[PDB]
RNA sequence: GGAGGGGAGUGAAAGAGUACCUGAAACCGUGCGCUUACAAUCCGUCAGAGCCCUCGACGUGUCGUGGGGUGAUGGCGUGCCU
RNA sequence: UGCAUCCGGUGAAGCCGCCGAGUGAUCGAGUGGUGGAGGGUGUGGGAGUGAGAAUGCAGGCAUGAGUAGCGAUUAGGCAAGU
RNA sequence: GGCACGCGAGCUGGGUUUAGAACGUCGUGAGACAGUUCGGUCUCUAUCCGCCGCGCGCGUCAGAAGCUUGAGGAAACCUGUC
Protein backbone atom coordinates (compact mmCIF):
# COMPACT_ATOMS: atom_id res chain seq x y z
CA UNK A 1 0.00 0.00 0.00
CA UNK A 2 1.00 3.83 -0.02
CA UNK A 3 1.60 6.30 2.23
CA UNK A 4 -1.17 8.75 2.37
CA UNK A 5 -2.92 11.89 3.95
CA UNK A 6 -6.63 13.18 3.67
CA UNK A 7 -8.23 16.35 4.33
CA UNK A 8 -11.98 17.10 4.51
CA UNK A 9 -14.21 20.55 3.98
CA UNK A 10 -17.51 19.96 5.92
CA UNK A 11 -20.24 22.05 5.45
CA UNK A 12 -19.65 23.52 2.15
CA UNK A 13 -21.96 26.12 0.87
CA UNK A 14 -22.52 24.19 -2.67
CA UNK A 15 -25.05 21.83 -3.76
CA UNK A 16 -23.27 18.40 -4.05
CA UNK A 17 -24.30 17.55 -7.64
CA UNK A 18 -22.79 20.90 -8.57
CA UNK A 19 -19.37 20.12 -6.79
CA UNK A 20 -19.02 16.65 -8.30
CA UNK A 21 -19.72 17.70 -11.80
CA UNK A 22 -16.38 19.15 -10.78
CA UNK A 23 -14.98 16.45 -8.66
CA UNK A 24 -15.59 14.11 -11.94
CA UNK A 25 -12.43 16.16 -13.84
CA UNK A 26 -9.76 15.67 -11.35
CA UNK A 27 -10.15 11.89 -10.36
CA UNK A 28 -6.53 10.00 -10.53
CA UNK A 29 -4.77 12.82 -11.83
CA UNK A 30 -2.00 14.13 -9.95
CA UNK A 31 -1.98 17.26 -7.55
CA UNK A 32 -0.45 19.89 -10.08
CA UNK A 33 -2.28 18.79 -13.08
CA UNK A 34 -6.13 18.55 -10.88
CA UNK A 35 -4.47 21.96 -9.05
CA UNK A 36 -4.51 23.88 -12.98
CA UNK A 37 -7.69 22.11 -14.10
CA UNK A 38 -9.65 23.60 -11.22
CA UNK A 39 -7.93 27.07 -11.41
CA UNK A 40 -9.08 27.34 -15.08
CA UNK A 41 -12.41 25.10 -15.02
CA UNK A 42 -15.35 27.46 -15.81
CA UNK A 43 -17.33 26.90 -12.42
CA UNK A 44 -17.95 28.51 -9.46
CA UNK A 45 -17.97 24.99 -7.51
CA UNK A 46 -13.75 24.72 -8.26
CA UNK A 47 -12.66 26.88 -5.77
CA UNK A 48 -13.81 25.06 -2.29
CA UNK A 49 -12.49 21.54 -4.41
CA UNK A 50 -9.31 22.90 -5.05
CA UNK A 51 -8.73 24.46 -1.45
CA UNK A 52 -9.38 20.64 -0.25
CA UNK A 53 -7.09 19.52 -2.44
CA UNK A 54 -4.22 22.04 -1.75
CA UNK A 55 -5.07 21.59 2.26
CA UNK A 56 -4.43 17.77 1.40
CA UNK A 57 -1.33 17.89 -0.78
CA UNK A 58 0.50 20.46 2.44
CA UNK A 59 -1.15 18.42 4.89
CA UNK A 60 0.63 14.98 3.07
CA UNK A 61 3.78 16.99 2.60
CA UNK A 62 4.02 18.44 6.29
CA UNK A 63 2.56 15.91 8.52
CA UNK A 64 3.99 13.24 7.07
CA UNK A 65 6.70 14.57 5.12
CA UNK A 66 5.93 13.44 1.63
CA UNK A 67 7.29 14.75 -1.37
CA UNK A 68 4.83 16.84 -3.04
CA UNK A 69 5.86 15.88 -6.77
CA UNK A 70 4.55 11.69 -6.21
CA UNK A 71 1.33 13.20 -5.04
CA UNK A 72 -1.36 11.81 -6.88
CA UNK A 73 -5.32 12.66 -6.32
CA UNK A 74 -6.59 8.77 -5.23
CA UNK A 75 -10.04 9.14 -3.94
CA UNK A 76 -12.11 12.13 -3.67
CA UNK A 77 -15.76 12.44 -3.61
CA UNK A 78 -18.99 14.73 -2.30
CA UNK A 79 -21.72 13.83 0.05
CA UNK A 80 -24.22 15.57 0.98
CA UNK A 81 -24.29 18.09 4.19
CA UNK A 82 -27.17 19.37 5.98
CA UNK A 83 -29.91 21.36 4.08
CA UNK A 84 -32.02 24.32 5.38
CA UNK A 85 -35.77 25.12 4.24
CA UNK A 86 -37.05 28.43 2.68
CA UNK A 87 -40.04 29.61 1.27
CA UNK A 88 -40.66 31.85 -1.36
CA UNK A 89 -44.22 32.90 -1.84
CA UNK A 90 -45.89 32.40 -5.50
CA UNK A 91 -49.06 33.68 -7.50
CA UNK A 92 -52.28 33.31 -5.85
CA UNK A 93 -51.62 33.42 -2.46
CA UNK A 94 -48.94 29.68 -2.81
CA UNK A 95 -45.90 29.23 -0.95
CA UNK A 96 -43.52 26.84 -2.39
CA UNK A 97 -40.18 25.13 -0.84
CA UNK A 98 -36.63 26.36 -1.94
CA UNK A 99 -34.03 23.81 -0.54
CA UNK A 100 -30.81 25.81 0.50
CA UNK A 101 -28.35 22.76 0.77
CA UNK A 102 -24.41 22.25 1.29
CA UNK A 103 -21.92 19.25 1.12
CA UNK A 104 -18.48 18.01 2.31
CA UNK A 105 -15.63 17.39 -0.29
CA UNK A 106 -13.22 14.40 0.69
CA UNK A 107 -9.77 13.92 -0.89
CA UNK A 108 -7.13 11.38 -0.29
CA UNK A 109 -4.08 12.12 -1.83
CA UNK A 110 -0.88 9.54 -1.69
CA UNK A 111 2.31 9.31 -2.96
CA UNK A 112 2.98 6.46 -5.74
CA UNK A 113 6.34 5.93 -7.63
CA UNK A 114 6.44 7.89 -11.15
CA UNK B 1 -19.07 49.21 -41.08
CA UNK B 2 -20.87 45.99 -41.56
CA UNK B 3 -23.75 45.92 -39.37
CA UNK B 4 -24.31 43.19 -36.85
CA UNK B 5 -25.73 40.29 -37.82
CA UNK B 6 -28.07 39.51 -34.46
CA UNK B 7 -29.46 41.54 -31.93
CA UNK B 8 -27.65 44.56 -30.83
CA UNK B 9 -25.21 44.55 -27.81
CA UNK B 10 -26.77 47.17 -25.55
CA UNK B 11 -30.50 45.92 -26.02
CA UNK B 12 -31.18 48.41 -28.58
CA UNK B 13 -30.12 50.31 -31.86
CA UNK B 14 -29.17 53.49 -29.93
CA UNK B 15 -27.88 52.49 -26.83
CA UNK B 16 -25.45 50.35 -28.92
CA UNK B 17 -24.35 53.37 -30.80
CA UNK B 18 -24.05 55.20 -27.93
CA UNK B 19 -22.09 52.44 -26.37
CA UNK B 20 -19.92 52.18 -29.31
CA UNK B 21 -19.11 56.01 -28.94
CA UNK B 22 -18.08 56.02 -25.73
CA UNK B 23 -15.92 53.03 -25.93
CA UNK B 24 -14.10 54.89 -28.85
CA UNK B 25 -13.93 57.71 -26.58
CA UNK B 26 -12.33 55.71 -23.61
CA UNK B 27 -9.78 54.02 -26.49
CA UNK B 28 -8.47 57.19 -27.96
CA UNK B 29 -8.27 58.74 -24.71
CA UNK B 30 -6.55 56.03 -22.45
CA UNK B 31 -4.60 53.90 -24.79
CA UNK B 32 -6.44 50.17 -24.47
CA UNK B 33 -9.64 49.52 -22.37
CA UNK B 34 -10.47 46.25 -21.20
CA UNK B 35 -14.21 44.56 -22.04
CA UNK B 36 -16.32 41.94 -23.19
CA UNK B 37 -14.93 40.19 -26.26
CA UNK B 38 -18.12 40.59 -28.60
CA UNK B 39 -17.99 44.63 -27.61
CA UNK B 40 -14.45 44.73 -28.62
CA UNK B 41 -14.86 43.03 -31.99
CA UNK B 42 -17.31 45.17 -32.45
CA UNK B 43 -15.28 48.04 -31.65
CA UNK B 44 -13.00 47.55 -33.91
CA UNK B 45 -14.21 48.62 -37.36
CA UNK B 46 -15.63 51.78 -35.71
CA UNK B 47 -12.63 53.31 -34.03
CA UNK B 48 -10.36 52.14 -36.98
CA UNK B 49 -12.43 54.14 -39.25
CA UNK B 50 -12.29 56.93 -36.69
CA UNK B 51 -8.82 56.59 -37.06
CA UNK B 52 -8.89 56.97 -40.88
CA UNK B 53 -10.69 59.51 -40.93
CA UNK B 54 -8.57 61.16 -38.03
CA UNK B 55 -5.25 60.38 -40.81
CA UNK B 56 -6.45 62.39 -43.39
CA UNK B 57 -6.64 65.73 -41.14
CA UNK B 58 -9.25 68.24 -42.54
CA UNK B 59 -12.04 70.67 -41.17
CA UNK B 60 -14.26 67.98 -43.13
CA UNK B 61 -12.69 65.05 -41.53
CA UNK B 62 -12.81 67.01 -38.35
CA UNK B 63 -16.66 66.98 -38.33
CA UNK B 64 -17.12 64.50 -39.39
CA UNK B 65 -15.18 62.58 -36.14
CA UNK B 66 -16.84 65.21 -33.96
CA UNK B 67 -20.51 63.97 -34.94
CA UNK B 68 -19.36 60.53 -33.37
CA UNK B 69 -17.04 61.30 -30.79
CA UNK B 70 -19.06 64.29 -28.94
CA UNK B 71 -15.76 64.56 -26.60
CA UNK B 72 -13.25 67.50 -27.89
CA UNK B 73 -10.12 67.24 -25.74
CA UNK B 74 -10.02 63.75 -27.50
CA UNK B 75 -10.82 64.77 -30.91
CA UNK B 76 -7.98 67.43 -30.17
CA UNK B 77 -5.68 64.49 -29.29
CA UNK B 78 -7.19 62.03 -32.39
CA UNK B 79 -6.41 64.88 -34.52
CA UNK B 80 -2.99 65.39 -33.04
CA UNK B 81 -0.81 62.50 -32.03
CA UNK B 82 -3.28 59.36 -33.24
CA UNK B 83 -3.75 60.83 -36.54
CA UNK B 84 0.15 61.99 -37.58
CA UNK B 85 1.37 59.09 -35.72
CA UNK B 86 -0.33 56.48 -37.98
CA UNK B 87 0.35 58.48 -40.92
CA UNK B 88 2.68 55.61 -42.67
CA UNK B 89 0.51 52.75 -41.66
CA UNK B 90 -2.28 51.38 -43.44
CA UNK B 91 -5.01 50.01 -42.08
CA UNK B 92 -4.32 47.76 -38.46
CA UNK B 93 -4.24 50.45 -36.32
CA UNK B 94 -5.64 48.23 -32.96
CA UNK B 95 -5.11 44.79 -31.62
CA UNK B 96 -7.56 42.30 -29.87
CA UNK B 97 -6.12 40.39 -26.52
CA UNK B 98 -8.35 37.61 -25.44
CA UNK B 99 -8.11 37.73 -21.27
CA UNK B 100 -9.56 35.56 -18.73
CA UNK B 101 -13.37 35.40 -17.85
CA UNK B 102 -15.44 37.97 -16.05
CA UNK B 103 -16.35 36.02 -12.51
CA UNK B 104 -19.61 37.44 -11.93
CA UNK B 105 -20.89 36.06 -15.21
CA UNK B 106 -18.38 34.17 -16.90
CA UNK B 107 -18.26 36.46 -19.68
CA UNK B 108 -15.91 36.34 -21.98
CA UNK B 109 -12.91 39.39 -21.46
CA UNK B 110 -10.81 41.12 -24.27
CA UNK B 111 -8.44 43.54 -24.01
CA UNK B 112 -8.31 46.33 -27.24
CA UNK B 113 -5.70 48.20 -27.62
CA UNK B 114 -3.76 50.49 -30.32
CA UNK B 115 -0.29 49.25 -31.65
CA UNK B 116 2.73 51.93 -30.88
CA UNK B 117 5.16 49.14 -32.55
CA UNK B 118 6.51 51.79 -35.24
CA UNK C 1 -48.25 18.61 -19.01
CA UNK C 2 -47.50 17.04 -15.74
CA UNK C 3 -45.65 13.71 -15.44
CA UNK C 4 -47.79 11.28 -15.24
CA UNK C 5 -45.27 8.78 -13.51
CA UNK C 6 -42.36 8.37 -11.05
CA UNK C 7 -39.06 8.07 -13.55
CA UNK C 8 -37.26 4.87 -12.37
CA UNK C 9 -33.64 5.20 -11.10
CA UNK C 10 -32.29 3.93 -14.44
CA UNK C 11 -33.62 6.26 -16.70
CA UNK C 12 -33.11 9.11 -14.48
CA UNK C 13 -29.34 8.37 -13.78
CA UNK C 14 -28.94 7.52 -17.90
CA UNK C 15 -30.44 11.31 -18.48
CA UNK C 16 -28.43 12.88 -15.43
CA UNK C 17 -25.01 11.59 -16.40
CA UNK C 18 -24.99 13.77 -19.74
CA UNK C 19 -24.98 16.68 -17.50
CA UNK C 20 -21.12 17.15 -17.04
CA UNK C 21 -18.52 19.48 -17.76
CA UNK C 22 -15.66 19.27 -20.12
CA UNK C 23 -11.75 20.04 -18.76
CA UNK C 24 -10.20 22.41 -20.87
CA UNK C 25 -7.25 21.86 -22.60
CA UNK C 26 -3.77 23.67 -21.19
CA UNK C 27 -0.97 24.70 -22.59
CA UNK C 28 2.24 25.52 -20.92
CA UNK C 29 3.69 28.97 -20.87
CA UNK C 30 6.83 30.58 -19.37
CA UNK C 31 6.40 33.93 -17.45
CA UNK C 32 8.64 35.13 -15.38
CA UNK C 33 10.87 32.55 -15.63
CA UNK C 34 8.69 29.67 -13.99
CA UNK C 35 6.27 27.23 -15.86
CA UNK C 36 3.10 26.81 -15.70
CA UNK C 37 -0.71 26.08 -17.50
CA UNK C 38 -2.47 28.45 -19.59
CA UNK C 39 -5.32 27.71 -21.84
CA UNK C 40 -4.10 28.15 -25.59
CA UNK C 41 -6.53 30.85 -25.85
CA UNK C 42 -5.09 33.01 -23.54
CA UNK C 43 -1.01 32.09 -24.78
CA UNK C 44 -0.72 35.46 -25.92
CA UNK C 45 -2.09 37.72 -23.08
CA UNK C 46 0.16 35.40 -20.91
CA UNK C 47 3.00 36.42 -23.01
CA UNK C 48 2.18 40.31 -22.47
CA UNK C 49 1.37 39.71 -18.78
CA UNK C 50 -2.04 40.76 -18.74
CA UNK C 51 -3.46 37.49 -16.54
CA UNK C 52 -3.09 37.16 -13.17
CA UNK C 53 -1.50 34.18 -12.26
CA UNK C 54 -1.72 32.71 -8.60
C1' G D 1 -9.55 35.15 4.17
C1' G D 2 -12.62 32.44 7.10
C1' A D 3 -15.43 27.98 7.47
C1' G D 4 -13.34 23.47 7.76
C1' G D 5 -9.44 20.06 8.28
C1' G D 6 -4.30 17.26 9.19
C1' G D 7 -0.69 16.58 12.90
C1' A D 8 0.04 17.35 18.54
C1' G D 9 -2.56 16.75 23.05
C1' U D 10 -7.04 15.77 27.24
C1' G D 11 -9.91 11.73 27.89
C1' A D 12 -11.05 4.71 29.53
C1' A D 13 -13.22 5.95 24.56
C1' A D 14 -12.91 12.10 19.97
C1' G D 15 -16.36 4.73 15.92
C1' A D 16 -17.93 11.08 22.98
C1' G D 17 -15.43 17.83 19.57
C1' U D 18 -20.29 22.10 22.74
C1' A D 19 -23.42 20.15 14.35
C1' C D 20 -21.70 16.19 20.60
C1' C D 21 -25.27 8.64 24.18
C1' U D 22 -27.06 4.59 21.04
C1' G D 23 -27.22 6.08 15.20
C1' A D 24 -32.16 2.17 11.73
C1' A D 25 -34.96 3.04 7.10
C1' A D 26 -35.94 6.27 3.04
C1' C D 27 -32.36 9.36 -0.05
C1' C D 28 -27.05 10.58 -2.12
C1' G D 29 -21.91 8.98 -3.08
C1' U D 30 -16.91 6.40 -3.66
C1' G D 31 -14.00 1.47 -4.72
C1' C D 32 -14.06 -3.60 -6.31
C1' G D 33 -16.40 -8.53 -8.93
C1' C D 34 -20.08 -10.13 -12.84
C1' U D 35 -23.17 -8.25 -16.79
C1' U D 36 -25.09 -4.85 -20.51
C1' A D 37 -25.06 -0.71 -27.10
C1' C D 38 -29.68 -6.41 -33.19
C1' A D 39 -32.74 -5.23 -28.53
C1' A D 40 -40.21 -5.38 -27.47
C1' U D 41 -38.51 -7.05 -20.45
C1' C D 42 -45.88 -6.68 -13.90
C1' C D 43 -38.97 -6.77 -14.42
C1' G D 44 -39.86 -12.34 -11.37
C1' U D 45 -39.71 -17.91 -11.36
C1' C D 46 -37.80 -22.80 -13.33
C1' A D 47 -33.61 -24.87 -16.32
C1' G D 48 -28.99 -22.68 -17.42
C1' A D 49 -23.34 -21.71 -20.58
C1' G D 50 -19.51 -18.43 -18.86
C1' C D 51 -16.62 -15.44 -15.16
C1' C D 52 -15.12 -14.34 -10.00
C1' C D 53 -14.94 -15.90 -4.59
C1' U D 54 -14.85 -19.61 -0.94
C1' C D 55 -14.85 -24.89 2.00
C1' G D 56 -12.42 -30.22 1.45
C1' A D 57 -9.71 -34.14 -1.02
C1' C D 58 -6.07 -35.60 -4.05
C1' G D 59 -0.88 -32.43 -7.20
C1' U D 60 1.17 -29.10 -10.09
C1' G D 61 -5.25 -28.61 -11.95
C1' U D 62 -9.58 -31.54 -11.10
C1' C D 63 -13.69 -33.19 -8.80
C1' G D 64 -17.33 -32.89 -4.62
C1' U D 65 -23.71 -35.82 -0.47
C1' G D 66 -20.16 -28.74 -1.66
C1' G D 67 -21.66 -23.32 -0.68
C1' G D 68 -21.93 -18.27 -2.62
C1' G D 69 -22.15 -13.41 -6.22
C1' U D 70 -23.35 -12.01 -11.32
C1' G D 71 -25.83 -14.14 -14.85
C1' A D 72 -25.75 -14.83 -21.90
C1' U D 73 -29.72 -18.05 -23.42
C1' G D 74 -34.69 -21.04 -23.40
C1' G D 75 -39.82 -22.19 -21.01
C1' C D 76 -43.71 -19.91 -18.06
C1' G D 77 -45.80 -15.54 -16.30
C1' U D 78 -52.25 -9.71 -17.04
C1' G D 79 -48.86 -5.38 -9.68
C1' C D 80 -51.48 -4.85 -4.57
C1' C D 81 -56.21 -3.20 -2.07
C1' U D 82 -61.52 -1.87 -2.01
C1' U E 1 -46.05 -7.35 36.34
C1' G E 2 -46.60 -11.81 41.35
C1' C E 3 -43.40 -15.98 42.35
C1' A E 4 -38.78 -19.20 41.41
C1' U E 5 -34.03 -19.36 39.16
C1' C E 6 -30.06 -17.73 35.54
C1' C E 7 -26.84 -13.94 32.76
C1' G E 8 -24.30 -8.97 32.81
C1' G E 9 -18.31 -3.11 32.62
C1' U E 10 -14.30 -10.50 32.00
C1' G E 11 -19.66 -6.04 28.50
C1' A E 12 -27.08 -6.23 28.81
C1' A E 13 -30.40 -3.93 25.56
C1' G E 14 -30.47 -1.78 20.65
C1' C E 15 -28.40 -1.92 15.55
C1' C E 16 -25.50 -4.23 11.27
C1' G E 17 -23.67 -9.39 9.30
C1' C E 18 -22.23 -14.79 8.95
C1' C E 19 -23.74 -19.74 9.76
C1' G E 20 -27.90 -22.34 10.50
C1' A E 21 -33.29 -24.10 12.47
C1' G E 22 -39.05 -24.82 12.65
C1' U E 23 -45.41 -27.18 9.51
C1' G E 24 -46.51 -20.89 10.33
C1' A E 25 -46.60 -16.55 12.72
C1' U E 26 -40.84 -16.93 13.61
C1' C E 27 -36.12 -18.74 16.41
C1' G E 28 -30.73 -19.19 17.71
C1' A E 29 -28.10 -19.30 26.66
C1' G E 30 -24.48 -20.14 17.92
C1' U E 31 -21.29 -16.72 16.75
C1' G E 32 -18.44 -11.58 14.30
C1' G E 33 -18.62 -5.98 14.50
C1' U E 34 -20.66 -1.50 16.99
C1' G E 35 -22.47 -0.17 21.69
C1' G E 36 -22.26 0.99 27.22
C1' A E 37 -26.40 -0.91 31.70
C1' G E 38 -29.73 -3.63 32.29
C1' G E 39 -31.80 -8.62 30.38
C1' G E 40 -33.25 -14.28 29.74
C1' U E 41 -36.00 -18.71 31.16
C1' G E 42 -40.54 -21.43 33.63
C1' U E 43 -45.21 -20.73 35.53
C1' G E 44 -49.35 -17.47 36.23
C1' G E 45 -51.88 -12.01 35.91
C1' G E 46 -53.08 -7.47 32.62
C1' A E 47 -52.89 -5.39 27.74
C1' G E 48 -52.58 1.69 24.75
C1' U E 49 -50.14 -6.23 21.96
C1' G E 50 -48.84 -6.95 15.67
C1' A E 51 -50.69 -1.63 9.55
C1' G E 52 -50.15 -1.87 3.26
C1' A E 53 -53.75 1.19 1.75
C1' A E 54 -58.68 5.38 5.53
C1' U E 55 -57.72 11.43 -1.57
C1' G E 56 -55.02 8.82 6.96
C1' C E 57 -51.39 12.50 10.64
C1' A E 58 -45.94 14.31 12.04
C1' G E 59 -40.86 14.30 10.54
C1' G E 60 -37.18 13.20 6.78
C1' C E 61 -36.26 12.57 1.44
C1' A E 62 -36.98 11.25 -3.74
C1' U E 63 -39.47 11.98 -9.67
C1' G E 64 -40.44 16.12 -12.54
C1' A E 65 -34.81 18.66 -12.61
C1' G E 66 -30.00 21.01 -12.30
C1' U E 67 -35.66 22.09 -15.52
C1' A E 68 -39.23 26.86 -15.11
C1' G E 69 -38.11 31.31 -13.00
C1' C E 70 -34.61 35.20 -11.00
C1' G E 71 -40.82 40.32 -10.48
C1' A E 72 -41.95 45.49 -16.21
C1' U E 73 -42.72 49.18 -19.97
C1' U E 74 -34.94 54.01 -18.42
C1' A E 75 -29.18 51.58 -20.34
C1' G E 76 -25.35 51.34 -18.97
C1' G E 77 -19.62 52.17 -20.27
C1' C E 78 -14.46 53.16 -19.14
C1' A E 79 -10.19 54.46 -15.74
C1' A E 80 -8.64 54.26 -10.76
C1' G E 81 -9.10 52.37 -5.51
C1' U E 82 -10.22 48.97 -1.66
C1' G F 1 -68.66 7.84 -46.84
C1' G F 2 -65.27 5.79 -42.35
C1' C F 3 -61.75 7.39 -38.54
C1' A F 4 -65.05 9.64 -30.17
C1' C F 5 -70.94 11.79 -36.57
C1' G F 6 -61.21 12.81 -36.95
C1' C F 7 -58.89 16.84 -35.07
C1' G F 8 -60.51 22.74 -28.29
C1' A F 9 -53.05 19.76 -22.98
C1' G F 10 -54.30 22.96 -31.67
C1' C F 11 -57.68 27.66 -32.16
C1' U F 12 -62.85 30.10 -32.12
C1' G F 13 -67.57 30.51 -28.47
C1' G F 14 -71.73 32.15 -33.26
C1' G F 15 -75.55 27.98 -31.21
C1' U F 16 -76.68 24.73 -27.02
C1' U F 17 -75.96 24.47 -21.46
C1' U F 18 -75.65 28.36 -14.83
C1' A F 19 -76.37 32.91 -12.30
C1' G F 20 -79.18 39.30 -14.87
C1' A F 21 -83.63 41.08 -17.78
C1' A F 22 -88.00 41.08 -21.09
C1' C F 23 -92.15 39.11 -24.32
C1' G F 24 -96.20 34.99 -25.24
C1' U F 25 -98.31 30.82 -22.55
C1' C F 26 -99.01 27.81 -17.95
C1' G F 27 -99.40 28.16 -12.22
C1' U F 28 -103.35 31.69 -6.83
C1' G F 29 -97.74 31.73 -5.54
C1' A F 30 -92.55 30.65 -5.27
C1' G F 31 -91.63 29.52 -10.42
C1' A F 32 -91.79 26.82 -15.38
C1' C F 33 -91.68 26.09 -21.03
C1' A F 34 -86.44 19.55 -26.12
C1' G F 35 -91.21 28.85 -27.07
C1' U F 36 -88.48 33.60 -28.38
C1' U F 37 -84.72 37.96 -27.55
C1' C F 38 -80.00 41.14 -25.42
C1' G F 39 -75.64 40.05 -22.30
C1' G F 40 -72.46 36.24 -20.22
C1' U F 41 -63.90 33.98 -17.36
C1' C F 42 -62.31 28.01 -22.74
C1' U F 43 -56.58 26.67 -17.09
C1' C F 44 -51.68 23.87 -17.73
C1' U F 45 -43.40 24.97 -17.62
C1' A F 46 -44.51 17.83 -22.11
C1' U F 47 -42.65 12.59 -17.81
C1' C F 48 -43.69 8.10 -21.43
C1' C F 49 -45.24 6.37 -26.24
C1' G F 50 -45.81 8.80 -31.20
C1' C F 51 -43.88 12.22 -35.11
C1' C F 52 -40.32 16.10 -37.35
C1' G F 53 -35.04 17.49 -37.23
C1' C F 54 -29.95 17.35 -34.94
C1' G F 55 -25.83 15.24 -32.11
C1' C F 56 -22.80 12.00 -28.65
C1' G F 57 -21.12 6.56 -27.85
C1' C F 58 -20.14 1.92 -29.72
C1' G F 59 -20.31 -1.61 -33.57
C1' U F 60 -19.05 -3.34 -38.87
C1' C F 61 -11.96 -8.51 -36.44
C1' A F 62 -5.48 -3.43 -37.37
C1' G F 63 -5.99 2.42 -37.63
C1' A F 64 -7.57 5.85 -41.38
C1' A F 65 -9.10 8.62 -46.10
C1' G F 66 -11.52 9.49 -51.06
C1' C F 67 -15.32 7.69 -54.60
C1' U F 68 -19.54 4.80 -54.65
C1' U F 69 -23.21 -0.07 -55.49
C1' G F 70 -27.50 -0.22 -53.96
C1' A F 71 -31.59 -4.36 -50.80
C1' G F 72 -35.32 -1.04 -48.98
C1' G F 73 -38.14 3.62 -48.60
C1' A F 74 -40.10 8.41 -49.77
C1' A F 75 -41.68 12.42 -53.23
C1' A F 76 -44.36 13.42 -57.91
C1' C F 77 -48.68 11.59 -61.04
C1' C F 78 -54.22 17.38 -62.46
C1' U F 79 -56.25 19.47 -66.75
C1' G F 80 -58.22 23.41 -70.53
C1' U F 81 -58.58 26.26 -75.16
C1' C F 82 -56.90 27.33 -79.90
Amino acid sequence: EFPSATAKARYVRVSATKARRVIDLVRGKSVEEALDILRWAPQAASEPVAKVIASAAANAQNNEGLDPSTLVVATVYADEGPTAKRIRPRAQGRAFRIRKRTSHITVIVESRPP
Amino acid sequence: PKPTKGPRLGGSSSHQSALLANLATSLFEHGRIKTTEPKARALRPYAEKLITHAKKGALHNRREVMKKIRDKDVVHTLFAEIGPFYADRNGGYTRIIKVENRKGDNAPMAVIELVREK
Amino acid sequence: AVPKRRMSRANTRSRRAQWKAEAPGLVTVSVAGQQRKVPRRLLKAARLGLVDLD
